[PDB]
């Protein structure tokens, strides 16, 4: 529903933050259908198919490492960029 | 100005394909697979034989046969048809036909080539009066390999017929090149 | 069930298999199927079968001489330490160390029997010499003193062709690993088994 | 850490000659750490080895020139027309 | 013959045979990656330094044509065709190595083979100023005989096309070389298509089966020379064809020339997803 | 006499970047114009 | 939707380009594609 | 008059014919395998 | 001030100078007709190749 | 002349362009 | 574009499909010059384009490509995998083994992840299976 | 009628000559389903929990096993 | 392009043999092809059933001066081994 909404009102910049909570993978927390569930979601509303035309998402993360090899993949989140002091 | 000897021959890009390794370039049908050289080859030397299906199809395109015109918009239909419109079964059939018609108009192109060399001597008896009766064996595997104009032909068969000089040559034919007219073809 | 020439002597070639399993069997013969295109055949021989032998072998070694650098051992690449027309002398070089590992494996009474001899297999700078063993001889167990000192020599016979013919200046690297074997060999013999004289069985 | 995978893995690579109609590529860079039976026939025995691609002149130059060259024309022989238009005692042609 | 019982290992070992050859060098890079890629790069070199002068010299026309060219500018540098260092390779590559039309004539006494030299101009440039000369000259000698003004107008006025066509492929090297073929082809077969679909009108009769546009010795001899500079030369000036499909640029590796086909072909704000 | 390392030194100081090239600078041109 | 500009943020100096980027894709494309991001 | 006949004998015939002959690439067995495992 | 920019600038490019020089001369004043300017940072490999096999001659001119 | 020469490209290119339009009208349904 | 990634055929994991990448083989200018590829890569070509590759006993191919790449700076593996699926205009299905690296409890999840993936997969042929990552599992 | 009828039946051959998928490559243009041809997928209305028992029961009918 | 030199020369002899009469013993290596009496328009043949068994093309220039078994094998092996490029 959120990219939905995102995809009416469509030149926008989503930023979506602590992207661990749902960018990260199985590990300390209890990794069942949940997350499994909401990181596919989230490769298919960001991958196409949905033209989303005019949406950017930044995402804020401190530990770009503990991104998922999903939602790094040539096609989903490639652009990163570090703020320096 | 900076002259180099040899006046400098534009060497232009390739229009056409250059001729697959599998071919004889003597109108007879190629082998249906593997082109029979490769057994007097070492093994891991034999990878060009698909580094030519590479590079003759995918990546050494020349640009020349990349062009879209209306004839070659038209001929589409016909490729089309030919792979997707016509059964492969029927496609096969043809394929032995033409395999046999092939070998047969080689056959005749064989004989008639031996026969050009009985005429060469012929030709050369003719013109150097009865010493040179010989044939240029070079020039009959040249008219095998169809690499002979037709100019040339005449040419040779002329300097046979009054001086004789079996051994001189006219200049192998260099390839037709594609020709382009703009958006038509 | 597939294509094979049907004069191949698949007992000899059994022979030369010593040692392996029936999937082992199966797959070889598919790799020897690969070979057979590689050379341009569609039925495979008892040769495209020893081709596909020495073809497992060497892609063995290749899967432990690259990766991460590598070097001289693959050539033919196109890339950096690869020439791809390998040199005259290069050749030369290999010829004459394949050809002494085989002349002296032949000479040598009571040594495994050659059953192929190849120059640079998989475009490699080496040669390679199937050997194949008599396991109702010696088992996978028993090692003589003779059979030891007879592959001491085969394995210096390499480098030593290569010096007599090439110089001994001009000799490459691709001794090496023949020579360590003997050294591992000799090793074994003085400080493993107890064959020294001074040393002793200890 | 329990290291049972593998013979599993075994098993689920066996499994796909069974199967028809696709092909599987299995991709590493460190093959020596791969198990020895995930390489006996019947499992992951075909071996296509891709070398290092980091050559500076060779697959580099090479490589980003064709890769240049496949993607358009480039041909300008009809530009070299105005070479033909440099004589003429006029102000224009 | 007992070559060996001398063999020391403290003052050399040696064999029988004399050292077993010299070494080839070419060179530390050559020595390096080996041929067939050496090759390929040299050609590769040639291939972009050669399109960096045509290029070069292409601009420096433009820009010569402009007035906006340095005092020190040569325009006789535009007539160096070959690059400058692919002409000094060409030096020191052979420095140490070592009826009577188109050129001359000998006819059976030497050079026999004279027609087939390449002379600079077109094989056809003969065959198609004399089918000019007489394509004009039955023309008016029909007109006159008959009345008929089709005969001259089409007579003279396809003759002046082709004797231009002509001297445009007396040097068959450059951009005039290949607008002259492609219009004496297209002259020729404009001449062909006339004579089997409309007809001549001079030639109309009472019958409608003797109408009968049909192919006479003109249309042969027009659809000869068409194909006479088909099977010699045609290609060049193959840049000019129709504009390239988003369908060419599917696969293309440059999201610039894709969106490019893209724009151009209405479609622009369609996502690329690259 | 080389005489044309000034054209080569010329057309490095001073280039042609080809129609490619010039349908990008006019692209960023309109944008500029539009922009700023 | 959430009801100091941007030239009041000089902590970072060489990303301001990277950043640009965004900027320019969000407000004009087929000029980012004319940069080679599709 | 032919064709509405024709077309139904060759309707049927192609109905038959991605069925039972030329199915999938013999993959049938994995389909309904993954049909009995997947109604958990 | 710019004394030490002069000697370290003519340090440099006599540096790069007598570099491109033996490059030029070992490489094409020793088919081989388009000048080829090799490059230098041989890698594992290419130490690997040239020392295991090649000459001592074939050693010196990398070294050079 | 131009017979059976004027009709075979574009009997072709009708044969084509209904194929693809019977294709695309199931895809339209 | 015709490039598309719709989910499984069996669909409503995720094995995402992906159809008609816009790669060929002129994106990798290093294949024509390696003697490794081209016998295997051809065959699988013209395999595809005959359809016979529809009909054709499943395999498993190794590949090989030494870590020398600076982070993930296009791997060439999944280069070539993608262009080779791009000129046949086939399917093309990626993974990474690195998911299925998980042992919980004495048991294994991802062994009981990647048998469900390679059983699905037997379902979306033709198709091109690229599993990244082998050494991550196969210890 | 033994004209028209063999016609029809030479085209009927034809299509049995074609017979299978041998023979013709993979198209971009024309994938196997309809669904990835156009863009049809389902979204938050209509789709429901109880959807995927029926998915299941169509799935094995169409499948062709009798298990639900 | 090592061209099996060995192999090339039988094949080249039986060709040879078998087009003109002879057995696989009297086409030696070094034997002409005038002592075994084929004659030039028979050369020539022989030449194109060597071009039609090996599927090559036969290097034109120096058809003339093919006189030995040996050197027709020569040139045959060299073409073989050029015709891979
Ligand atoms: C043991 C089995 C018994 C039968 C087998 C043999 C007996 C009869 C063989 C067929 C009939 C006679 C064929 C003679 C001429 C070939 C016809 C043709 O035009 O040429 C066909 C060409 C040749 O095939 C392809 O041809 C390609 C193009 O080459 C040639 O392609 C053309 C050949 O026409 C041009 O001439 C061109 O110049 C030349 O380059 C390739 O080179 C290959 O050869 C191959 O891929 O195909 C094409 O392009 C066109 C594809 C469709 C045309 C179908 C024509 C005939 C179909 C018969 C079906 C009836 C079924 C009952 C069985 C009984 C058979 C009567
Ligand atoms: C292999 C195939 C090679 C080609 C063989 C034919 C070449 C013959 C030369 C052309 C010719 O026969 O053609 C003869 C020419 C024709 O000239 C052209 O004639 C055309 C009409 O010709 C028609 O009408 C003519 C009679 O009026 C002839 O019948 C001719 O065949 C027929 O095509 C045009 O309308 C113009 O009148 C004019 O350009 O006449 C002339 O006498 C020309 C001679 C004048 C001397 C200079
Ligand atoms: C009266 C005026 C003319 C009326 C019509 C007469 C026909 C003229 C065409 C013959 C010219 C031959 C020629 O230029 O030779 C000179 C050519 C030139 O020679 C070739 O030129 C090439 C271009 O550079 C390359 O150099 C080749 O190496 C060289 O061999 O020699 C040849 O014989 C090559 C083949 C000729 C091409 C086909 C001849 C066309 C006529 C037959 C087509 C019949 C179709 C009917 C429909
Ligand atoms: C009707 C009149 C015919 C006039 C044309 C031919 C006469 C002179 C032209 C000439 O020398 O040909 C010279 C041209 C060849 O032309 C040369 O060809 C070379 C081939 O690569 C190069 O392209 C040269 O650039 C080109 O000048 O040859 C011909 O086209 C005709 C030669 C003989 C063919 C048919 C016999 C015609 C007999 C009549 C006169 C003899
Ligand atoms: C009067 C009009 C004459 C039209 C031009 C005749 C000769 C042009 C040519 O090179 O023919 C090349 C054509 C293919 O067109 C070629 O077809 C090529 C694709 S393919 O060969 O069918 O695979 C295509 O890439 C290329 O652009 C196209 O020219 O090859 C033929 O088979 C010619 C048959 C018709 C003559």
């Amino acid at each position: 529903e959120t990219f939905d909404r995102l995809r009416n009102a469509a030149p926008a910049i989503l930023f979506i933050d602590e992207f661990d909570a749902m960018g990260a993978a199985r590990g300390a927390q209890a990794s069942g259908d949940e997350s499994a569930s909401i990181i596919n979601e989230l490769l298919v509303q960001m991958d196409g198919f949905e033209d989303n035309r005019g949406i950017v998402v930044l995402g804020a993360t401190n530990r770009p490492g503990a991104i998922d090899s999903a939602l790094i993949r040539p096609g989903r989140f490639d652009r990163i960029i570090y703020m320096p002091l | 100005f900076i002259s180099p000897m040899t006046p400098y021959v534009p060497e232009e890009e390739p229009t056409r394909t250059p001729p697959s390794i599998k071919d004889t370039g003597t109108l007879r049908p190629a082998s249906e697979w593997y082109p029979q050289w490769m057994q007097y080859r070492r093994r891991e030397d034999n990878y060009v034989f698909w580094q030519d299906k590479f590079m003759r199809c995918s990546t050494d395109i020349p640009w020349a046969e990349k062009r879209w015109t209306l004839f070659s918009t038209v001929w589409y239909l016909v490729q089309q048809l030919r792979f997707v419109g016509t059964p492969p079964a029927l496609r096969y059939v043809a394929f032995l036909g033409w395999r046999a018609l092939m070998f047969q108009v080689y056959a005749a192109h064989k004989a008639l080539v031996l026969w050009q060399c009985k005429l060469d001597a012929g030709l050369a008896r003719i013109g150097s009066g009865g010493a040179t009766a010989t044939f240029s064996k070079t020039m009959a595997l040249r008219r095998l390999h169809w690499r002979n104009s037709p100019l040339a032909e005449a040419l040779y068969a002329l300097n046979l017929y009054k001086t004789g000089r079996v051994h001189l040559l006219p200049p192998v034919a260099k390839p037709i090149p594609r020709p382009t007219f703009f958006w038509l073809f | 069930n597939k294509a094979v020439d049907p004069n191949i002597n698949w007992y000899e070639v059994a022979r030369a298999m010593a040692g392996f399993t029936g999937a082992d069997v199966m797959g070889l013969m598919a790799r020897a199927a690969r070979m057979a295109a590689r050379q341009g055949r569609h039925a495979i021989t008892e040769d495209d079968i020893y081709a596909a032998m020495e073809n497992k072998t060497m892609e063995a070694t290749l899967e432990a001489s690259t990766a991460g650098d590598g070097g001289g051992l693959v050539g033919g690449e196109g890339v950096e330490g690869s020439p791809d027309p390998i040199p005259p002398q290069l050749r030369r070089a290999v010829s004459v160390y394949e050809a002494g590992k085989a002349l002296l494996a032949y000479i040598t009474p009571d040594y495994e029997e050659i059953a192929r001899v190849s120059v640079c297999p998989l475009n490699v700078l080496t040669g390679f010499t199937l050997f194949v063993e008599d396991e109702d001889k010696n088992v996978n167990a028993i090692l003589t003193r003779s059979e030891l000192e007879g592959r001491m020599v085969v394995h210096l016979a390499g480098r030593c062709a290569e010096k007599l013919v090439m110089g001994e200046g001009q000799m490459t690297g691709m001794g090496s690993p023949d020579l360590f074997h003997a050294n591992l060999i000799a090793r074994e013999m003085i400080m493993s088994m107890g064959m020294g004289r001074r040393t002793g069985p200890i | 850490a329990k290291l049972d995978m593998i013979t599993d893995l075994l098993v689920i690579i066996d499994s796909v000659r069974s199967n028809k109609g696709f092909v599987v590529f299995a991709t590493t860079d460190i093959p020596h750490v791969l198990d020895p039976a995930l390489r006996r026939p019947g499992r992951l025995d075909e071996t296509i080895c891709l070398p290092n691609i980091h050559t500076s002149n060779i697959l580099n130059f090479t490589k980003n020139y064709e890769i240049f060259k496949s993607a358009k024309d480039t041909s300008n022989f009809g530009k070299k027309i105005i070479l033909n238009e440099m004589q003429n005692l006029t102000t224009t042609s | 013959s007992n070559w060996w019982a001398s063999i020391n290992r403290k003052t050399g070992i040696r064999g029988p045979d004399p050292a077993p050859a010299e070494e080839h060098t070419n060179g530390p890079a050559r020595d390096i990656i080996g041929d067939r890629m050496s090759r390929r790069l040299e050609d590769i070199n040639k291939a972009e330094r050669q399109r960096v002068w045509d290029a070069m010299r292409v601009a420096a026309a433009h820009r010569y044509a402009a007035g906006q060219m340095p005092a020190w500018f040569d325009p006789e540098w535009l007539q160096q065709e070959e690059a400058p260092l692919n002409a000094m390779d060409r030096m020191r590559g052979e420095q140490r190595r070592i009826g009577g039309g188109g050129g001359g004539g000998w006819w059976r006494e030497d050079d026999p083979y004279w027609p087939l030299r390449d002379w600079g101009d077109h094989p056809m440039r003969w065959w198609t100023l004399a089918f000019a000369a007489i394509m004009a000259a039955g023309g008016l000698a029909t007109s006159v005989a008959t009345g008929y003004v089709e005969p001259v107008q089409a007579g003279l006025g396809a003759g002046s096309l082709l004797a231009l066509a002509g001297a445009a492929m007396s040097d068959a090297r450059c951009v005039p070389g290949a607008l002259g073929v492609k219009l004496a082809w297209a002259v020729c077969a404009l001449i062909v298509l006339k004579e089997v679909s409309v007809g001549w009108q001079h030639k109309r009769k009472r019958r409608l089966a003797a109408s009968a546009p049909r192919l006479e010795l003109t249309g042969l001899a027009a659809a000869a020379l068409c194909a006479g500079y088909m099977l010699t030369d045609m290609s060049g000036l193959g840049e000019v064809a129709l504009p390239p499909n988003p369908g060419a640029v599917f696969k293309s590796p440059d999201v610039a020339y894709r969106a490019s086909v893209w724009q151009k072909w209405g479609y622009g704000q369609v996502q690329m997803r690259v | 006499d080389a005489s044309f390392e000034k054209l080569y030194t010329y057309f490095d100081e001073n280039p042609s970047f080809g129609e490619m090239a010039d349908e990008a600078m006019e692209l960023e041109r309109g944008a500029e114009a539009e922009r700023a | 939707t959430p009801a100091i500009k941007w030239d009041d943020i000089n902590g970072i100096d060489e990303v301001k380009k990277e950043i640009n980027e965004i900027i320019e894709y969000l407000r004009n494309p087929a000029l980012l594609r004319s940069r080679g991001v599709a | 008059r032919y064709t509405v006949p024709f077309m139904v004998i060759s309707g049927l015939f192609w109905m038959i014919h991605t069925w039972i002959l030329d199915p999938l690439p013999n993959k049938f067995r994995r389909q309904e395998f993954i049909r009995y495992r997947r109604e958990m | 001030k710019s004394f030490k920019k002069k000697y370290k600038d003519k340090a440099i490019i006599y540096y790069e100078v007598g570099k491109f020089v033996l490059n030029y001369f070992l490489n094409n004043q020793l088919t081989n007709d388009i000048t080829i300017f090799g490059n230098d940072f041989l890698n594992l490999k290419t130490i690997n190749y040239l020392s295991l096999y090649n000459s001592k001659n074939k050693i010196l001119l990398q070294l050079m | 002349n131009y017979q059976k020469m004027v009709a075979f490209p574009i009997l072709l290119s009708l044969s084509h362009l209904l194929h693809r339009r019977i294709l695309y009208l199931f895809d339209t349904l | 574009n015709q490039f598309i990634t719709y989910q499984s055929w069996h669909s409503h994991g995720d094995l995402f499909i992906d159809y008609h990448p816009p790669k060929t083989f002129s994106h990798i200018p290093a294949l024509k010059y390696n003697s490794i590829l081209q016998q295997p890569i051809g065959s699988l070509v013209c395999q595809i384009y005959s359809g016979l590759f529809n009909k054709q006993i499943s395999k498993n191919i190794l590949l090989v490509n030494p870590k020398t790449t600076s982070n993930n700076l296009v791997d060439y593996n999944v280069l070539l995998i993608q262009a080779l699926a791009g000129e046949t205009e086939m399917k093309i299905i990626t993974d990474n083994a690195q998911r299925y690296a998980l042992v919980n409890r004495g048991f294994a999840i991802g062994i009981k992840l990647l048998r469900e993936v390679f059983d699905a997969i037997a379902l979306n042929t033709p198709c091109i299976f690229l599993l990244e990552d082998i050494h991550a599992i196969g210890e | 009628a033994a004209v028209a009828a063999g016609w029809h039946l030479a085209s009927f051959a034809l299509n049995l000559a074609f017979w299978g998928v041998e023979g013709m490559p993979p198209d971009r243009y024309w994938p196997t389903s309809p669904r990835i041809r156009l863009q049809i997928r389902p979204g938050r209305y209509g789709n429901m929990d109880g959807g995927q028992r029926v998915y299941m029961d169509y799935l094995a009918r169409s499948e062709g096993v009798p298990l639900n | 392009a090592a061209v099996d030199k060995a192999k090339v020369l039988e094949d080249v002899r039986s060709i040879i043999s078998t087009q003109l009469g002879t057995e696989l013993e009297k086409v030696a290596p070094e034997a002409k092809f005038v002592d075994l009496g084929a004659d030039s328009l028979d050369t020539v043949e022989i030449m194109m059933a060597l071009e039609e068994k090996f599927e090559i093309a036969l290097e034109e220039e120096g058809a003339e001066k093919i006189a030995t078994v040996q050197d027709a094998a020569d040139m045959i092996a060299a073409q073989i081994a050029a015709k891979g490029n």
